[PDB]
């Protein structure tokens, strides 16, 4: 139980993570 | 009143405009650059005194001087302070200003060469020792700094997840 979750970082920043994937990519470029 | 008379009717063909000092773009300084070096071409009917090759390198010093004062007055609106981004602009566009700088003043250069062929009596042996040699050592130590500058800045935005 103690990795069940984070409850603030996953939660409305994922779309802001996936932005920041497609950020890595423009890194990867 | 003779000898002056005629060596200052000789000079008059100038076509001077105070382009550099009122330019404040180097868009603007490169133009100009191309307008001086055009003007100068008239080379030729100016007298052999007030025309000597060496007062001509000085004058050429002396370009280069104002052309360093308002390389300098432009820098100051200031790549330390502003991010990478007009640190681009700004050094690609004083690169490309030097780089006409050298171009034009080589294409002078072949107006000085067009000198001596009919005044091979005398010579002015190159004085290229100038206060441009170091300063322009020094923009090559700009250039050199602020673009490892930049791709430092995306490199480490690639290595450490502590962008930070």
């Amino acid at each position: 139980s103690p990795n069940l979750c984070k409850s603030g970082p996953e939660i409305k920043q994922t779309e802001d993570k996936k932005a920041m994937e497609e950020f890595k990519n423009v890194k990867i470029e | 009143l003779n000898e002056a008379k005629d060596n200052v009717k000789y000079l008059t063909t100038l076509e001077k405009f105070i382009e550099p000092l009122y330019n404040g773009t180097p868009q603007q300084i490169i133009d100009t650059l191309p307008a001086l070096m055009n003007a100068i071409k008239m080379i030729h009917t100016i007298a052999r005194f007030y025309n000597t090759t060496d007062k001509m390198t000085g004058l050429f010093i002396k370009i280069t001087n104002q052309m360093i004062k308002n390389c300098k007055d432009r820098i100051l609106n200031m790549i330390w302070e502003q991010d990478p981004a007009e640190l681009i602009e700004v050094l690609g566009s004083c690169i490309k200003l030097y780089c006409e700088y050298k171009k034009c003043y080589n294409d002078t250069k072949e107006k000085v060469a067009d000198m001596p062929k009919g005044k091979t009596f005398d010579f002015s042996d190159a004085q290229i020792f100038g206060k441009f040699d170091t300063f322009v050592r020094r923009l090559q130590k700009l250039i050199e700094i602020f673009s490892n500058i930049q791709q430092f800045n995306a490199l480490a935005k690639h290595n450490l997840e502590g962008m930070d």
